[PDB]
């Protein structure tokens, strides 16, 4: 719920175009988000860009690392909120001590766990099998489980790609159960 | 339009050493050998999982960092104790830390504060006083050891700054006494216009190599810009990884007539790798059979051994992000050089610039410089230049691309054990 | 006896009588296991009803000392405990656990009743006592034959029954689930007053029921149809008839009428359950309804049981809780065992071999023959 | 054996001894533990619902066990891919349910059950040559009376194990067991005692086995109780294995 969703302009009408599932609409009128655009007007239908949708992809991905990589530390106390970039050797118990008022904790604008979330959440709204099984319901699944869907399948398992492979590289998409059991 | 109509072309826009002819030839990568410096760190030459830094990770590498410094310091200076820098101090006494500003804004001579290390002073902070210093340049993230009194217990007032200690120069085995001396063309990215995509500049580039015939060719990225005004608004047809794989072939395909082991070096700027510092090398590209032992993809920063001869280099432009923050009482790129040099890192600053995404365990890993280097190359936004800091030979070429008109590139020639002048000769030239 | 006369005699028996010393070497085990007679538990109850337990010694003088001093009226055996019971205030909750004890069985005249004619209650006489004898013999065949356990002393009770301890070192350290394992396999007769049919044997007869039957067998016409005379009037052979399946009843009944004897009547009934086949174990039934053994799992299940320790003198008969030789089983009489009165009418009439001069004599015999084998066995090993 | 394989899951069953080794990616990781989880869950229901021993029991079961894709039958092939896959995942999978249930005693107890229960459910579904595999692949080593001493007992023998035909009987082999193992046969009387050996057939062997499991089991329990703070710092597994209990399937 405090993930951006994925914002994707148009390049034929260059309205915006805001994907947050694998699939909009219900019923029998239901299909994957990037078969057509957001404008009625416009015909044009993102799936033919994909080149761009992964280009847009990696940038959003570049940007989200950048934020979390920049460090930005708020202290927790409502009267200082001091913002700063430097992180002091000067801990307490609960985390670095502000540099500004000596008596609260600095705590990250950004946290591991934010940029996770948005990782995971670019991963969501790319997981076909994933919307198809829990989303969906039954009569939109069988529906989506035919042909019709095939290439929009390929596409969106080649854009989940990208994701994953972003995560595979994550600390916080490789658990190494040597560590756990001992 | 504006770079394929040049004048200039070939103009040598600087130089320093021996004096060579109008043309330069090399070995074709003969009797060349070219590995990465094997010092006791094991260098970075795979992915590192990333995007999860620990606070009190971070902490305790920062701390490491200024105790190491200080202590390696401490035993060439013959300091007897370090003291707390939080403490009071009535009489004179040597205080230990790193640099920083008090504020967010850019350092200035009425906003530096003193940190130091958990060891000596619980990572305590005070501000300093620069009114008794006659001489000093200082940068946030700079390790110091400063004489100096706290009579107010919150104010330290310095009176002696320490100067830096460079490590020791590397002493070449001989067994490369009776090899040739080498030539080494280095270019920096970006290698197409501000407006085009089709690598004109690079091309050139290759066709100087292929008639010099160089023995060594480092080029540091970006070789697929995330500023190219193309890349940022999304008017490219085909995806990052595909023109950078027709970039990197274009590079090693047509180097093939002269031989010449390529050091592709990345960069932070590169919209299809990792934004991670220390970058770890491409890993996208298989070279042919016929190519593996002359293409090395090393890391940034590296230190490449040369027939002996040290080379660090990297690709981040670190004299900007440096001089915007290195105050100074009264050259600043020296100055900026010989800090770097004196630091032993190949990234002193703290916090870095905003354009740089650092993983401080991997900084802590694969940034300390083994020695210093006989060459290092700093390719920067600021000018061109090659300067002799401390005995080495910093090279500034500038970039390939320069916006619209086309940039510079430099070749220098390195002989282990020649005369300390292992640079024979080196030149800025124009592409 | 007088048993207002007991707190008169109590303490000489205790004085000159007790074999404290063959009870220290049972209970020591000779002393292969430290702490191993240091940490059993005793309990003792003393005049006016007067319970102890957590009673622990650390050696025979102090043993002698305590009981000497104390004179109590009941001496029971519990568990040999983690640490020494006598400070098991001291122990940290929890860390105070009955590790090793005696496997034992309480067999009990009084729980026979619904099944016996000559007596009731606490009554006995030699027309009953016989159950006993077949127990002992159906019981400890078992345990010689089926768990293999090669140190049994047989005790008697004193009035109603007799006990059993199994003292072989692996009886002594079986956990709580072997011991009801074990007792549950020993017990057929299962069920209250209730139940009027306590026995209900499947087609395939489990080798131990065969061997229990054949040894209920040679006794059974003595004991039941002779003595016993289960099929005397029709108010008890009602009872049998009320055990066997309705069909044949009235068929069974004229015949009772024309019968003299209970074993003419026994005939009869063989007979007739034989012509009427998967009733042909209806007379096994019956026969251990009226003489297998009962079996309180709750004596031999629980490792913190205070039992009756041997050589007790009980507080109402007098008699003393002598051992019976496995042998000689079929001569032990009850009504003959020495009583405290008796004993120390003995001792005052002629210093670690007084009680050779009374009638306590052979039973300590063979509390030594039973002694000497364990020490044997604990050398051998 | 296709790519990276290896004899390092022999049978079906195992005591889950050895922890694995492996890296796994967290999708993997999440897969498994919510699989096994379904699984227990199932295993846990149908007891309360049916009795163990029940043809119902047995049948959903085998039913919720291909539904996921866990190994319950043997297979007499040989180990082919995919069944290497499946035996790979009962592996991994009930290590990491181990991590989410040593928390608490409660969960310990509940996880153990379960367990348990599966476990018997896989014995009962094993041939008596894949039962001897197993056997003798854990150093669990039952056998063996000799054939003399089998005749000198036989009538015993006869009686002793329920609905076994004399030819058939002379077609089978017993194996001496303390009767401290074979408590819950024993204690119905459905296994002759001699000399305080019990003489089982080729129904309570699985009893042993079961009592061995669980020994292991809380054992392992214990220590993973005792590693839990280096896991805790993992903060991608604490979603997870701090609330898996409470995990809606
Ligand atoms: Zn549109
Ligand atoms: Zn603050
Ligand atoms: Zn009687």
């Amino acid at each position: 719920r405090d993930c951006e969703r994925f914002k994707f302009f148009c390049p034929k009408c260059g309205t915006e175009n805001i994907y947050d599932n694998v699939f909009d609409g219900s019923g029998l009128q239901i299909e994957p988000g990037l078969k057509r655009c957001s404008k009625p007007e416009c015909d044009a239908s993102p799936l033919d860009y994909v080149i761009q949708v992964h280009n847009k992809l990696l940038l959003d991905i570049r940007r989200y690392i950048k934020k979390y990589y920049s460090g930005w530390l708020v202290c927790e106390e409502k009267t200082c909120q001091n913002r700063t970039r430097r992180l002091p050797l000067s801990f307490s118990r609960n985390g670095p001590i502000c540099q500004a008022c000596s008596k609260a904790t600095l705590r990250s604008e950004y946290p591991e766990k934010a940029l996770y979330t948005q990782l995971c959440f670019y991963r969501f709204i790319f997981d076909w099998d994933y919307a198809l099984e829990k989303v969906v319901s039954e009569q939109e699944r069988g529906h989506l489980k035919k042909k019709l869907f095939q290439e929009s399948e390929n596409q969106y398992k080649k854009l989940k790609s990208t994701v994953d492979q972003v995560l595979s590289r994550s600390g916080y998409s490789e658990v190494n159960l040597s560590k756990l059991f001992q | 339009q504006k770079y394929g109509s040049r004048t200039n072309r070939g103009e040598v826009v600087t130089t320093y050493g021996e004096l060579q002819g109008t043309t330069w030839n090399g070995g074709s990568g003969s009797n060349t050998n070219v590995e990465l410096f094997t010092s006791l760190d094991e260098p970075l030459t795979k992915m590192y999982k990333f995007m999860f830094q620990k606070l009190m990770d971070i902490r305790e590498v920062v701390s490491i960092k200024i105790e190491e410094l200080g202590a390696s310091l401490k035993d060439h200076f013959q300091i007897d104790e370090f003291t707390s820098v939080s403490l009071p101090a009535q009489e004179t006494v040597t205080v230990l830390g790193q640099i920083g500003c008090d504020s967010n804004g850019k350092l200035n001579s009425k906003s530096v504060i003193l940190e130091g290390d958990r060891e000596h002073s619980a990572g305590m902070q005070v501000p300093v006083d620069l009114s008794e210093l006659k001489d000093y340049s200082l940068f946030p993230g700079q390790v110091v050891i400063m004489e100096g009194t706290n009579s107010t217990g919150r104010r330290f007032v310095p009176t002696k700054l320490y100067e830096g200690v460079p490590l020791p120069f590397h002493q070449p085995s001989k067994e490369f006494e009776e090899c040739p001396q080498q030539m080494v063309i280095t270019a920096c990215g970006p290698f197409t216009t501000s407006d085009t995509i089709t690598y004109d500049a690079l091309k050139d580039l290759i066709d100087i190599v292929n008639r010099d015939r160089p023995d060594i060719c480092i080029l540091l990225g970006p070789f697929l810009d995330a500023k190219h005004e193309q890349i940022e608004n999304l008017q490219l047809t085909v995806t990052f990884e595909d023109v950078f794989k027709r970039c990197l072939k274009m590079i090693i395909e047509g180097t093939r007539p002269s031989g010449c082991h390529l050091v592709i070096v990345p960069s932070l700027r590169d919209v299809h790798h990792d934004p991670v510092y220390p970058q770890p090398p491409f890993s996208c590209f298989e070279p042919a059979k016929e190519d593996k032992e002359r293409v090395h993809f090393v890391a940034d920063p590296c230190t490449l051994s040369v027939n002996g001869v040290v080379i660090g280099m990297t690709s981040t432009d670190l004299l900007f992000h440096m001089g915007a923050e290195e105050i100074s009482s009264s050259d600043r790129f020296s100055r900026i050089l010989r800090h770097i040099l004196t630091q032993r890192s190949y990234y002193p600053l703290y916090p870095p610039n905003e354009e740089i995404n650092i993983d401080y365990e991997a900084l802590y890993s694969y940034t300390p410089m083994p020695v210093t280097p006989d060459v290092f190359i700093v390719p920067s936004e600021l000018r061109y230049f090659i300067k002799d800091v401390t005995g080495c030979i910093c090279i500034n070429p500038g970039r390939l691309t320069k916006g619209l008109v086309g940039g510079t590139y430099a070749r220098f020639l390195v002989k282990s054990g020649a005369m300390r002048s292992t640079c024979i000769s080196a030149q800025v030239v124009r592409v | 006896y007088d048993p207002a006369s007991l707190p008169d005699v109590l303490p000489l028996y205790y004085r000159r009588l007790f074999p404290f010393y063959q009870y220290f070497r049972w209970l020591n085990y000779g002393g292969v296991v430290k702490n191993y007679f240091q940490h059993r538990e005793f309990s003792f109850t003393l005049k006016d009803d007067v319970y102890v337990r957590y009673q622990s010694f650390n050696n025979q003088s102090e043993l002698e000392k305590e009981m000497q001093k104390m004179c109590p009226y009941k001496i029971d055996i519990g568990a040999v405990y983690s640490h020494r019971p006598s400070l098991h205030n001291t122990v940290k909750s929890g860390t105070f656990q009955a590790q090793e004890k005696e496997l034992v069985f309480d067999i009990d005249m009084t729980d026979y009743d619904d099944v016996r004619r000559c007596c009731s209650s606490a009554d006995i006489c030699p027309k009953c006592w016989t159950l006993m004898t077949i127990a002992v013999r159906i019981l400890d065949r078992a345990l010689a034959e089926d768990f293999g356990f090669k140190h049994r002393l047989w005790v008697y009770s004193g009035r109603r029954g007799v006990h059993c301890w199994v003292c072989d070192d692996s009886a002594r350290k079986l956990s709580q689930a072997e011991r009801s394992a074990v007792a549950e396999y020993l017990s057929v007769v299962k069920g209250g007053e209730e139940t009027i049919k306590k026995v209900q044997l499947p087609e395939t007869i489990h080798p131990f029921i065969g061997k229990s039957l054949k040894m209920v067998e040679r006794y059974f016409e003595k004991y039941a149809l002779v003595d016993q005379d289960i099929l005397e009037n029709k108010q008890c052979w009602d009872k049998v008839i009320a055990l066997v399946p309705e069909v044949a009843r009235e068929s069974l009944l004229r015949e009772f009428s024309k019968a003299r004897s209970s074993v003419e009547r026994w005939d009869k009934l063989s007979s007739c359950l034989e012509a009427t086949r998967r009733y042909s174990n209806i007379p096994k039934e019956i026969m251990l309804q009226f003489c297998y053994p009962r079996l309180d799992v709750n004596v031999s299940k629980g490792l913190n049981h205070l039992l009756k320790s041997p050589f007790s003198v009980h507080p109402k008969t007098g008699r003393i809780s002598v051992p019976i030789d496995c042998k000689k089983l079929d001569q032990f009489d009850p009504f003959s065992v020495p009583t405290i009165s008796l004993i120390c009418s003995e001792l005052d009439n002629v210093r670690t071999r007084d009680y050779k001069r009374t009638s306590l004599a052979p039973y300590i015999k063979v509390f030594e023959q039973f002694l000497d084998k364990l020490d044997q066995s604990r050398k051998g090993e | 054996t296709g790519d990276r394989k290896g004899d390092l899951y022999p049978s079906s069953l195992q005591f889950y001894q050895h922890p694995p080794t492996e890296n796994i990616s967290l999708i993997e990781f999440e897969t498994f533990a919510i699989e096994r989880l379904k699984l227990l869950k199932a295993v846990e229901n149908l007891g309360v619902s049916y009795v163990k021993n029940s043809e119902e029991y047995s049948k959903k079961l085998e039913l919720e066990l291909r539904k996921l894709k866990f190994p319950y039958r043997p297979l007499h092939e040989e180990i082919s891919d995919d069944v290497y896959d499946l035996r790979r995942k009962d592996h991994i999978s009930h290590f990491i349910l181990r991590l989410a249930y040593c928390q608490s005693e409660d969960l310990r107890r509940w996880f153990i059950q379960q367990e348990m229960d599966l476990f018997k459910f896989r014995f009962g579904l094993l041939t008596k040559e894949s039962v001897q595999e197993f056997l003798k692949l854990n150093d669990l080593q039952y056998v063996a009376i000799s054939e003399d001493e089998k005749n000198m007992h036989k009538e015993d023998l006869m009686n002793s194990s329920f609905g076994l035909s004399l030819t058939k009987m002379e077609d089978t082999e017993f194996y001496k067991v303390p009767f401290q193992a074979a408590l819950d046969l024993v204690r119905p009387r459905k296994v002759f005692l001699w000399r305080g050996f019990a003489f089982i057939p080729h129904k309570d062997i699985v009893s042993i086995v079961l009592n061995d499991f669980r020994a292991k089991l809380s054992k392992a329990l214990a220590l993973s109780a005792r590693s839990l703070p280096v896991v805790q710092s993992d903060e991608r597994l604490q979603p997870l294995l701090n609330h898996l209990s409470h995990s809606y399937i």
